[PDB]
């Protein structure tokens, strides 16, 4: 339904709230899609099956330019299932980007699934 | 010693923290590592008085947000001994550390440098490599390094310098000797792409504890003498805060667990402090904790099914009340209202 498009993403849509299914056509890389949910200002993406196709994270840093500079989200979550078997190389490496686990019960997200929040400045 | 302050408190989960602790192992540091200067990577602990001291000394400071430079900047240090490294840079956090002095900003992909390019077009940019287990892949490798050094010519960025970082868990030397030859070449392609470059940024690593440091340092300084000799800085975090904490967690709750075929007497005992709050080690690095006092397993505050701080121990019996021990709880066990939590430290400086 053509949300946004530039020269590194190519996001359509899927139906509320808001489901956003961001691409990133990368200056050289495969093809990396995020299923993503943006809900009241907070964007949702969805951790892929793993292990992660090799293109992010310069995929997922250009997932962050948008949304915090056309989506104006404050904040980003990201979550996958748990499981995994590599939930702490996940965790580990989401954390070395801005991110830090989040407390089971916050009012911003199922109990089958582990949370990360990364917050914008 | 500080071992002490504990019971001096013992009549809600606390620190203390040698702050000596941190200066010994400063001590230690450059006379390990001479020609290395320390980048303290505030992100391990961003507590004022563990950078107040640190600052006071004559350490630098890799940091990686803007409330970090504030918390550095506050404390008047001057933005010659900052470093912007944080993997993934956001724009205005870029724009920040222009209109605020700091200079020296990584980068690892192209991606990273349009960004810098149209917020800090003035920046000393710092190529970090790729060093030889995480999702993600950090770091440029040999090949994308050179297209990024002629990139940032046909963009007309500075690139001063190279860095790297093999992190903790790494389980042999041979590969901190690899990045400072990969190092080389990358200096090389850049005074060959025609930049002035004088800065290796080793990045940090170094463990803090005792379960070894001069062992990796050892096989450090004669690979520096060779393939660097006559600026070299470095971004350690584990090493200085490690072994100076220690945290005093409360006995909350207490249950029993039988398990009888057609026999087995288990104790499980819940704190005030969890994974999801100081203990974020044993889901990211997978630690093992073992807990001091004055058959069990220890869990978390929240009721969760990994809120589990150690799944088996032998201990004697409690009951509620008691408070239990972990040494080395100063790196990575601080952080804030996401997300909340805030304990209380106790700075003992003989
Ligand atoms: C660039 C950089 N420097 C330093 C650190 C922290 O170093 P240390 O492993 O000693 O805590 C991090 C994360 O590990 C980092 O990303």
């Amino acid at each position: 339904n053509l949300f946004y498009s530039d020269d590194r993403l190519n996001v359509t849509e899927e139906d509320k709230t808001r489901i956003l299914n961001v691409q990133s056509r990368l200056t050289d890389a495969k093809r990396i899609n995020w299923r993503t949910v943006l809900s009241g200002g907070s964007l949702y993406i969805e951790i892929p099956g793993g292990a992660l196709p090799e293109g992010s994270k310069d995929s997922f840093a250009v997932l962050l330019e948008f949304a915090e500079e056309q989506l104006r989200a404050d904040h980003v979550f990201i979550c996958f299932h748990k499981n995994r078997e590599d939930r702490a190389a996940l965790l580990r490496t989401f954390s070395f980007l801005g991110f830090e686990i989040v407390r089971p019960g916050h009012p911003l997200v199922r109990p089958d699934a582990c949370f990360m929040a990364y917050t914008f400045e | 010693t500080a071992k002490d302050i504990l019971d001096q408190k013992i009549n809600d989960a606390f620190y203390v923290a040698d702050l000596g602790d941190i200066l010994k192992k400063h001590l230690r540091w450059l006379k390990a590592l001479p020609r290395v200067t320390p980048f303290y990577a505030v992100k391990c602990n961003d507590s004022k008085a563990i950078v107040k001291t640190l600052a006071a000394t004559g350490t630098g400071f890799d940091c990686a947000s803007k409330t970090e430079i504030q918390l550095v900047q506050s404390l008047g240090v001057p933005p010659e001994r900052i470093i912007y490294a944080n993997p993934c840079k956001q724009v205005s956090q870029i724009k920040y550390a222009a209109n605020n002095g700091v200079q020296m900003m990584t980068f690892d992909s192209e991606v990273e440098l349009m960004k810098v390019a149209r917020a800090h077009p003035k920046a000393k940019l710092v190529l970090r490599i790729a060093t030889d287990r995480l999702s993600v892949k950090f770091g440029a490798t040999l090949r994308t390094s050179r297209l990024l050094l002629e990139r940032a010519k046909e963009l007309n960025i500075d690139v001063v310098g190279v860095s790297f970082h093999v992190g903790s868990g790494c389980t042999d030397p041979e590969t901190f000797v690899q990045a400072i030859s990969d190092a080389r070449c990358v200096f090389d392609m850049g005074a060959e792409v025609g930049f002035s470059m004088y800065l290796l940024d080793i990045g940090g690593g170094f463990p803090g504890s005792e379960d070894k440091f001069e062992e990796i340092t050892g096989v450090i300084n004669p690979a520096l003498d060779k393939y660097f000799p006559s600026r070299i800085i470095a971004e350690p975090g584990r090493y200085y805060v490690a072994s100076a904490f220690t945290l005093a967690v409360n006995i909350i709750a207490k249950k029993i667990v039988l398990k009888e075929q057609t026999s087995e007497q288990t104790f499980m005992y819940y704190v005030n402090d969890g994974v999801y709050g100081s203990f974020n080690c044993i889901l990211y690095d997978h630690a093992h904790v073992k807990p001091l006092l004055q058959s069990s397993s220890i869990w978390g505050p929240t009721c969760d099914g990994l809120d589990r701080i150690v799944e088996r121990c032998d201990l004697p019996e409690m009951h509620v009340g008691d408070w239990m021990l972990f040494e080395n709880m100063g790196a990575y066990t601080v952080a804030t209202f996401n997300g909340f939590q805030r304990p209380t430290i106790y700075y003992v400086m003989s």
